């Protein structure tokens, strides 16, 4: 803050759900509470500077976790690949993946 | 308005600023910014005339959109990061919306058109106000992230202001535009030096503030709006006529007065990061400045203009005004500069 | 971005040569400056029709492309026939080519003089500043 | 059902398209009751309830108000409507074909990133606990009574001092 | 998720290109800036149901409390803009130009 | 300084209070009858109606 | 405790200090019809604070000493050369007739503050609003240019509808023949030049504009010369009005308490009076207008604020 | 720039370790110059006023000229704390990176060869 | 020379150039609707600008 009236009263208006893994109801954790823990605690103490190249990597993988682009393009070149392959008629889906699994339990 | 609205308006006008100044979420600093656009409405527009009901309402409209675009800043930054403040990982172009949004909300040019007409048409104390209290608040949002703003974006909007304040003020004979065109030229200097040193625009700020609040002062003495009202001061405040001319050249930062400083010092910044064509034509441009100063100094203590038998009754009479906040406000607005080295650090 | 790298194939070579290149980017700079000045014209000061308001927008554009035009040939005209590259006095006479080319646009003697005189200087410190390495925009050092 | 959701945003989008146009306020009205019920079907969808039914009933008094004061000051003798104007009636149709094309364009240069087509439904709901109990957003929303009281404080007193503020605007 | 971002925040640009652009009544740019709103508040609703963020479902219900204020607000100061001309167009609020 | 187009702008009023044309009032004159269940058979009564 | 919001916050409220007297009543009518004996004896009937009509000096001398100052410090102007000659071009006539108004518009804030601030009813001999049927007459008889009427209405517009206006109004209808009698016999040499076309264009301002637009806010009480001659009978007539009209209705402590603050500031009363409109009558130029201004300062009593002037006996300046 | 250095407690006014620094003398130059500024105040607070420059309303004078000498110390202390942080900072900072601040051997004017620029 | 070309040059072309300006940004015609609209200009501009830097 500009006037860091809450850090000095010792209280805390606004300063206890600032990001994902603050503290949930009924202890229900948030998506990415484990990527956004590690970010946070890297970060710690260093400054923001150094923090930009030093946490690059918990961070990429928080940023991952959240917006999940690399895992949606994963799984669209999966896809993909498969709709060529099944157009030529060099694979057929497993029954399992057909709908005619024997489900567990 | 009774007392009870006083108090729960005035009070929701001092808590809107300590609210966004106190927070570190941005919801909360985004909450602030609204109860200054609500509560400050009434106070625009309690003479209820055809000029004022004009001027809160272009002041409604444009706050509001701005209040829009800066909370769409803080929602598109808690998609992206899952948190509610800016971090140097924050978007680019999410930044940048923040700033222009909030130079929309200072007045900053070329986002400027609205403040000099609302300052016109509202009194003298609200624009004392607007001009004044009301720039903390997003100031202070500003200053809490210079690590991140684009500095191209501030330059551009600074040059712009620092042109355009001196080219609009150069044009008027309305003492209420005069201050609203003063305002936005000072705006470009805090705005200039922001992402380099930010301490410097609160120093800019500090000492613009105890230039306008006298000078608003000064004014709402008699209830002068023209060039021409305030020419009639020899005659009815004559002993105005020694501090007027003194913060009149203050604002317009001659030396050795403390309106020198601020310039001075955000210059001398400027130019330690190589930034010397925008500090160059910055310092040029505030020399159009003291020319429309000038002309008023001009009219008010350096000359005598005509004056109206019915002055005459005002010298009988006896005045309660100013407070001894004028009087304060006035000497550490231009008899402070040899104390420059304990406001800049 | 590519509308980036067409305005920094402006200096890839050293000046006076590829003349055309370097007068058709200036051309476009220009428009692109008259294209600015147009809305902000036509929006704050709006005309009585709308062919009126674009004939004020071919107006500016066509008058802010024939500046750069100017300016673009006659420093890259006079950067090669004086053989002369870093040097400022080519921008100064590009420069005010543009600013005649802007008063006889306006038809205004005294624009010309102005024109010829301030735009002059002005192109010539950016020159200055290229070979001194002044920066416009510098970012955050101390 | 695999479309469902970018239907529903797709039909937001008209609805703040028709509103931006804005024709009379009385029509303006219907848009932000279809949006603010279309709205409300999307955060149905991602999972919520207490959030969609919300903005669905606070919008629907909103608009109840809007529709007194248009009939008493924002009225003409001609109301126009989306097809009133040749003008009007152009920008809507091509804004309709404009989405149509920005969707199709930014969905060929890159597949995945913005829009992804070839995948709209598998990329909705990411986690779940599938063997909860304590999950409704009225849970979350209800923190304001414990967690972020601060929250409720600066909603009830903007509340408050809004009557005073209302009641100085429009005083005679 | 990815496609539903996209629409919203295009529906928060029309209605930001229909409050910059005005028309006769200031009722119909005061229903623009409640599809802001709409659109706003259902991005962080989105958002905040999307990543299981419990604590953060407040500030949702917060926006709409300070959109009502200025729709309050805004409704208050048409009144007194039509008492003032017998309608709400813009174009009468000029009067500050000198 | 004195341009063509602002040759014709005014100084604002010495107290902001801007003289305006006299507003037109016009009331909602409304047809009460005759064939209206209230009427008693056969009244016009012509109303002038504010709200 | 200076009044302010302070002040009335802890009790110092108007609504309830009035009474059914607490009554603004202006006594009206022609030259020498009668209104100094009867605006006398309705306030000593009804226990009402008399005001005698606002003239040249008024300001002078409710302030300082309370004793006339130089016809330069006190407006400039003459009654006396105004039916000498109306017509003289050193603008006399706008300029007496504007310092007449600025001075009425100082008494009745003078008067209101005394009504607001104890409860007392005010008598008072013409007033704010029927001070225009003077200038009207002027103008009628060319002794003013239209630049000059536009200059009244102008100060006029701006500073009368501030001010709640008189309960009562009590005009006295003198026709002029016999108006025109009395004027020869008070004696003043120079009141006995009066034109009487110039008479009946103060009659008919007050028949045709002052009466008719009184009504629609004021109890009007109109007496021909024998019914006003025994003033018991006008003020029987006084105590049984209803007062059922005008903005007195919808006053309450909150809008009394801002009228207030605006009559007890005189510089304020006054400030749309001196606006920087140049009509020659009224103008003054720097070197004259500093010379009074200086030699004003220099009496005695008037060089600092009333209390700070040693000169006149005050004490303990040190500690004030 | 010094906002976020360790140990910094939030709007603290002056820390303890300024306690460590002299203070600043009572007829400082500084101070003194606060006297000043506090004196004119009551004089031009009466010249606004109308009263007599000088000899009016002393209790006034006196508490103007008091209250700017005592807030001026006050606040001399904390700029003397914040500079000598200034300082702190910047020297143990050079100690903590002595390979970015090397000392340099400068040639005597013996060994190096200054143009010389003739004024004919 | 001095009462005209050196007049005429420096302080009058300098005195007409900025009278020019203010002439010409001062003009306005107090309609909020032309203002966003110049808002909405700022706008565009600063997207564009932040575009062709990516
Ligand atoms: C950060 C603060 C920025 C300044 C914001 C202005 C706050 C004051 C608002 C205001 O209404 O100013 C006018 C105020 C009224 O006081 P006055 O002029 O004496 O008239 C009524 C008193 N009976 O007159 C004042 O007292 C103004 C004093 C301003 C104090 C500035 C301190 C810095
Ligand atoms: C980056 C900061 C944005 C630039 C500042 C925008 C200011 C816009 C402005 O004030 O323009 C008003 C001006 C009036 O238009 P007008 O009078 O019709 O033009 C001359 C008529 N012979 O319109 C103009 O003609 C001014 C010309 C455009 C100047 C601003 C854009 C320049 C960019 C290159
Ligand atoms: C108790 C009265 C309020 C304090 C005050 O007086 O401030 C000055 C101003 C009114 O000034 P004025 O009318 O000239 O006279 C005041 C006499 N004390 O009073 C005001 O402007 C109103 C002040 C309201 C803001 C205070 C909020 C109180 C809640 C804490
Ligand atoms: C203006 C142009 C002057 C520019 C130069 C600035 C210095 C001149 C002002 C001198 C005021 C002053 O110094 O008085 C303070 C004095 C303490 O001075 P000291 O700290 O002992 O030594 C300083 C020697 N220059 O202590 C005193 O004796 C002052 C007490 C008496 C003041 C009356
Ligand atoms: C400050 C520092 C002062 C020292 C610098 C002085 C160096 C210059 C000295 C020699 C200058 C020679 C000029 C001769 C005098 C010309 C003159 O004063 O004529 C004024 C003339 C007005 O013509 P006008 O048609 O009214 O302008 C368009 C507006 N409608 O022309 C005009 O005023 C209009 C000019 C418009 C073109 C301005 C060019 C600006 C280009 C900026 C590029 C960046
Ligand atoms: C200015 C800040 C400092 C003050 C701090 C706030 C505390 C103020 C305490 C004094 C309160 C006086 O405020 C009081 O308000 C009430 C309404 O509430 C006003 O009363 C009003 O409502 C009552 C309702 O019965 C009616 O008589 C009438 O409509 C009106 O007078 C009183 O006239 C005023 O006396
Ligand atoms: C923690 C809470 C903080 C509370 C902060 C309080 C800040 C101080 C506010 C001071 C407000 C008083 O300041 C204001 O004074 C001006 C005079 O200048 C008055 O304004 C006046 O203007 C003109 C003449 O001056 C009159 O015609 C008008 O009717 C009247 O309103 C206002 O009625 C009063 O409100
Ligand atoms: C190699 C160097 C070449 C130097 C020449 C290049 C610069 C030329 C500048 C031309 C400036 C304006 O050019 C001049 O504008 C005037 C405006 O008065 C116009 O002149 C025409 O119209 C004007 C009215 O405005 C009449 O008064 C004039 O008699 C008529 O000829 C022409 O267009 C041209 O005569
Ligand atoms: C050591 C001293 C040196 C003195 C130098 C003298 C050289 C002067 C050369 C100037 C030649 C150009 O001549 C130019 O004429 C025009 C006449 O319209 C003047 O300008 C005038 O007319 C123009 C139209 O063009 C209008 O904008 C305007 O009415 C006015 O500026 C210019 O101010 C002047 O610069
Ligand atoms: C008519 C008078 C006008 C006077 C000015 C004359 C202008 C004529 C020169 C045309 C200049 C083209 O403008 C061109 O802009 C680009 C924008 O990246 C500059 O580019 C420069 O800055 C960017 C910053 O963004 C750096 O990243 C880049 O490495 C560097 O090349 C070029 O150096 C400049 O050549
Ligand atoms: C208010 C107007 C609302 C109208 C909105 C538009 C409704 C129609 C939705 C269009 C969205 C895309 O709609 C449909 O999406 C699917 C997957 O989701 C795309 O993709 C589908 O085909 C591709 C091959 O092309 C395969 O990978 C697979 O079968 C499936 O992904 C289809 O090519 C497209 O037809
Ligand atoms: C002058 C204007 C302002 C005056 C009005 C405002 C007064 C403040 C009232 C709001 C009080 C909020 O009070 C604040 O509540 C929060 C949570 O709600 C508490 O904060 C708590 O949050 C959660 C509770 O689950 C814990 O994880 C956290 O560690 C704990 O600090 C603060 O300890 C308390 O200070
Ligand atoms: C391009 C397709 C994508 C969707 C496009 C629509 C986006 C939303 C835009 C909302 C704003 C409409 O923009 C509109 O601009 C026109 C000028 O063109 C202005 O409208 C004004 O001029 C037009 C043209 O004569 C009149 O028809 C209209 O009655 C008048 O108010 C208004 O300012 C605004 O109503
Ligand atoms: C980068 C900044 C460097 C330049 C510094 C600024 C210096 C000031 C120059 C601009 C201001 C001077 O502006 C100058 O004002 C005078 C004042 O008489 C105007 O002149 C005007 O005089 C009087 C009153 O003003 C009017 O009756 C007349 O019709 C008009 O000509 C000039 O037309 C203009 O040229
Ligand atoms: N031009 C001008 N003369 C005025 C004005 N008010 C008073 N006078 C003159 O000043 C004198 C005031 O005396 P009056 O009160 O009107 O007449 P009177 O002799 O006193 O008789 P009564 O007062 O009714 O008892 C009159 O001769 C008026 O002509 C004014 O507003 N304008
Ligand atoms: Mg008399």
């Amino acid at each position: 803050p500009f006037l860091d009236i809450q850090k000095k009263l010792g209280i805390s208006l606004d300063r206890h759900f600032m990001f994902l893994s603050a503290e949930q109801p009924y202890k229900n954790a948030a998506r990415c509470h484990a990527f956004e823990k590690e970010w946070i605690e890297c970060a710690h103490g260093i400054g923001g500077t150094r923090a930009k190249k030093e946490c690059k990597i918990e961070f990429d993988d928080f940023e991952e976790c959240l917006l999940r682009y690399k895992t949606m393009r994963r799984m669209h070149d999966i896809k993909k690949q498969r709709e060529k392959l099944m157009k030529e008629g060099k694979y057929t889906p497993p029954p399992h993946h057909s709908g005619r699994e024997e489900p567990r339990p | 308005m009774n007392p009870i609205t006083l108090a729960i308006i005035y009070f929701t006008i001092f808590l809107g600023p300590v609210i966004t100044m106190s927070s570190t979420n941005l919801m909360l600093m985004w909450v602030g910014l609204e109860f200054s656009l609500l509560a400050i409405i009434p106070m625009l527009i309690n003479k209820k005339n055809p000029r004022s009901t004009e001027a809160a309402t272009k002041y409604f409209v444009t706050q509001a959109t701005a209040s829009m675009i800066i909370l769409l800043a803080i929602v598109l930054n808690y998609k992206q990061l899952g948190t509610w403040m800016f971090q140097q990982q924050t978007n680019g172009l999410i930044l940048n919306m923040t700033l222009m949004a909030l130079s929309m909300k200072l007045g900053l040019a070329p986002f400027h058109f609205w403040l000099p007409e609302v300052t016109q048409g509202i009194p003298l104390h609200m624009g004392l106000i607007l001009l004044t209290w009301q720039k903390i608040a997003p100031l202070s949002i500003l200053i809490q992230i210079y690590p991140l703003l684009n500095s191209t974006i501030i330059l551009m909007l600074a040059i712009t202001s620092i042109f355009m304040g001196a080219w609009g003020g150069l044009n008027q004979t309305q003492m209420r535009k005069i201050m609203a065109y003063s305002s936005i030229a000072h705006m470009g200097w805090m705005l200039a030096i922001l992402p380099y040193n930010p301490s410097l625009t609160l120093l800019n700020l500090m000492i613009y503030i105890i230039l306008t609040a006298p000078m608003f002062m000064a004014l709402m003495l008699n209830n002068s709006m023209t060039i021409n009202s305030i020419s009639l001061l020899w005659n009815k405040t004559p002993a105005m006529l020694t501090m007027i001319s003194l913060m009149l050249l203050s604002l317009g930062g001659l030396p050795p007065l403390t309106g020198f400083l601020p310039k001075w010092i955000i210059i001398t910044e400027l130019m330690k990061n190589n930034c010397l064509i925008m500090a160059t034509l910055m310092a040029m441009m505030a020399l159009l400045n003291l020319f429309f100063y000038t002309r008023l100094i001009y009219s008010t203590s350096l000359t005598m203009f005509p004056t109206n038998n019915n002055s005459k009754m005002m010298t009988h009479q006896t005045k309660t005004k100013p407070n001894l906040m004028f009087s304060t406000l006035a000497i550490m607005s231009t008899m402070t500069l040899p104390l420059a080295p304990q406001l800049i650090t | 971005a590519m509308v980036k790298r067409f305005f920094e194939s402006y200096h890839e070579v050293p000046d006076g040569t590829q003349c055309h290149r370097k007068t058709y980017i200036t051309t476009a700079l220009g428009g692109i400056c008259g294209i600015i000045g147009s809305a902000y014209s036509v929006s704050l000061n709006p005309a009585d029709s709308t062919l009126e308001a674009v004939a004020r927008v071919g107006r500016y554009t066509f008058t802010a492309a024939a500046i750069g035009a100017m300016f673009g040939l006659t420093t890259c005209v006079s950067a090669q026939v004086r053989e002369k590259p870093d040097d400022p006095l080519n921008y100064f006479i590009g420069g005010c080519a543009g600013g005649l080319t802007l008063g006889a646009r306006t038809h205004s003697y005294g624009t010309a003089a102005m024109g010829c005189v301030y735009m002059g200087t002005a192109a010539a410190l950016f020159k200055i500043g290229k070979l001194e390495g002044w920066e416009l925009f510098p970012t955050p050092k101390v | 059902m695999n479309n469902y959701i970018f239907v529903l945003s797709s039909l937001f989008l008209v609805g703040c398209l028709g509103l931006a146009l804005k024709p009379s306020p009385i029509y303006g009205g219907l848009g932000l009751i279809v949006s603010g019920f279309v709205g409300c079907l999307m955060v149905l969808g991602f999972g919520g309830s207490f959030l969609g039914l919300m903005v669905f009933l606070i919008y629907l008094g909103g608009m109840l108000v809007v529709f007194g004061y248009t009939t008493a000051m924002a009225t003409e003798e001609y109301p126009e409507t989306w097809g009133s104007n040749w003008l009007i009636l152009g920008f809507l149709v091509l804004g309709v074909i404009m989405e149509v094309f920005l969707i199709c364009v930014l969905n060929y240069y890159d597949e995945v990133g913005v829009i992804n087509l070839d995948g709209l439904g598998d990329w909705l709901m990411y986690e779940v606990d599938d063997v909860g109990v304590m999950l409704e957003g009225g849970i979350g929303v209800a923190a304001m009574y414990s967690c972020a009281t601060w929250m409720m404080v600066v909603a009830g007193w903007s509340l408050f001092a809004g009557i005073f503020i209302i009641i100085e605007i429009t005083r005679d | 998720m990815p496609s539903t971002f996209f629409n919203l925040t295009m529906a928060f640009s029309l209605s930001l290109l229909g409050t910059l652009m005005f028309r006769s009544h200031l009722m119909s740019t005061l229903l623009c800036l409640e599809g802001m709103v709409l659109s706003l508040f259902i991005m962080t609703s989105v958002t905040s149901l999307n990543s299981n963020s419990m604590s953060s479902m407040p500030i949702p219900i917060t926006i709409l409390v300070f959109a009502a204020c200025e729709a309050a607000v805004g409704l208050a100061l048409l009144v007194k803009v039509s008492n003032t001309y017998g309608t709400d167009y813009v174009q009468n609020l000029n009067l500050l130009q000198c | 300084y004195p341009s063509k187009e602002t040759a014709h702008w005014k100084p604002p009023p010495w107290n902001d209070v801007d003289i305006l044309k006299e507003k037109a009032v016009t009331n909602m004159t409304l047809n009460f009858g005759p064939q209206h269940p209230a009427a008693h058979g056969v009244l016009r009564l012509v109303l002038e109606l504010s709200g | 405790l200076r009044y302010g919001l302070l002040a009335a916050i802890l009790g110092d409220k108007t609504t309830k200090k009035l009474h059914e007297y607490s009554r603004v009543i202006t006594v009206d009518g022609n030259i020498c019809s009668g209104k100094n004996k009867l605006a006398k004896e309705i306030a000593q009937q009804l226990g009402m604070k008399h005001y005698p009509e606002a003239g040249i000096q008024y300001s002078s001398t409710t302030t300082g000493d309370g004793r006339p100052l130089d016809i330069e410090f006190s407006g400039s102007c003459s009654l006396e050369k105004f039916y000498d000659d109306p017509k003289s071009n050193d603008g006399n006539s706008y300029r007496l007739q504007s310092w007449l108004y600025a001075s009425r518009l100082l008494q009745y804030a003078d008067a209101l503050e005394h009504l607001l601030s104890t409860g007392q009813g005010v008598v008072l001999e013409r007033s704010i609003y029927s001070d225009f049927v003077f200038l009207e007459a002027m103008y009628n008889q060319g002794y003013i240019r239209k630049q000059c009427v536009d200059h009244y209405n102008e100060i006029k517009r701006l500073t009368l509808p501030e001010y709640l206006p008189p309960h009562a109004v009590i005009y006295i209808d003198v026709p002029v023949p016999e108006v025109q009698s009395r004027i020869q016999k008070k004696g003043d040499p120079h009141e006995m030049k009066v034109t009487s076309a110039y008479l009946q264009d103060i009659e008919n301002a007050y028949k045709k504009t002052f009466l008719p637009k009184m009504s629609e806010m004021c109890e009007v009480l109109v007496y021909d010369s024998w019914e006003a001659e025994d003033p018991t009978k006008v003020v029987e007539d006084i105590e049984y009005l209803k007062y059922n009209k005008g903005p007195w209705l919808k006053q309450d402590d909150w809008t009394f308490h801002y009228l207030r603050m605006l009559v007890q500031d005189k510089t304020e009363v006054l400030n749309y009076t001196t606006i920087p409109v140049y009509l020659p009558e009224i103008t003054i130029g720097a070197h004259q207008g500093s010379r009074i201004y200086n030699s004003f300062r220099e009496l005695p009593g008037r060089k600092y604020a009333p209390g700070y002037n040693a000169e006149v006996g005050d004490k303990w300046i040190w500690l004030k | 720039m010094m906002n976020g250095r360790p140990g910094h407690e939030p709007l603290k006014f002056l820390p303890d370790e300024a306690r460590s620094l002299p203070p600043p003398k009572l007829n400082d130059p500084r101070l003194v110059y606060m006297g000043l500024l506090g004196y004119c105040t009551g004089l031009m607070d009466n010249m606004l006023r109308m009263r007599p420059v000088m000899r009016a309303g002393l209790h006034r004078q006196l508490l103007f000229v008091t209250s700017f000498v005592f807030a001026g110390y006050f606040y001399l202390k904390r700029q003397n704390y914040l500079y000598a942080v200034k300082d702190h900072d910047m020297f143990g900072y050079i100690k903590l990176h002595p390979e970015d601040f090397p000392e340099k051997e400068k040639k005597t004017y013996a060994e190096i060869l200054e143009p010389f620029h003739p004024v004919r | 020379l001095d009462l005209i070309w050196l007049e005429k040059t420096i302080p009058k072309s300098t005195s007409t150039l900025h009278t020019n300006m203010t002439t010409l940004t001062t003009n306005q015609k107090g309609l909020i609707k032309l203002y966003f609209m110049s808002f909405l200009i700022n706008i565009i501009l600063i997207i564009i600008l932040y575009s062709i830097n990516l």
